[PDB]
């Protein structure tokens, strides 16, 4: 299933890949999960999240 | 006006 994500909450690196702790638009805010940038089709949310950290 | 972004759930991990 390809589900709509609202925004990113957090980021880490597992096994060399980069996973973002999301917040889904389709699901509840606590039902959020870690999805890697390779599976993320959201460049907007990734950029905005990095802009938030800086 | 509706900012929807798509993401696919990583069911497993191709190592």
């Amino acid at each position: 299933g390809e589900f709509v994500v609202e925004k990113v909450l957090d980021r880490r690196v597992v096994n060399g890949k980069v996973e973002y702790f999301l917040k889904w638009k389709g699901f509840t805010d606590a039902d959020n999960t870690w999805e890697p940038e390779e599976n993320l089709d959201c460049p907007e949310l990734i950029e905005a999240f990095l802009n938030s950290q800086k | 006006a509706r900012t929807k972004q798509t993401a696919r759930k990583s069911t497993g991990g191709k190592a």
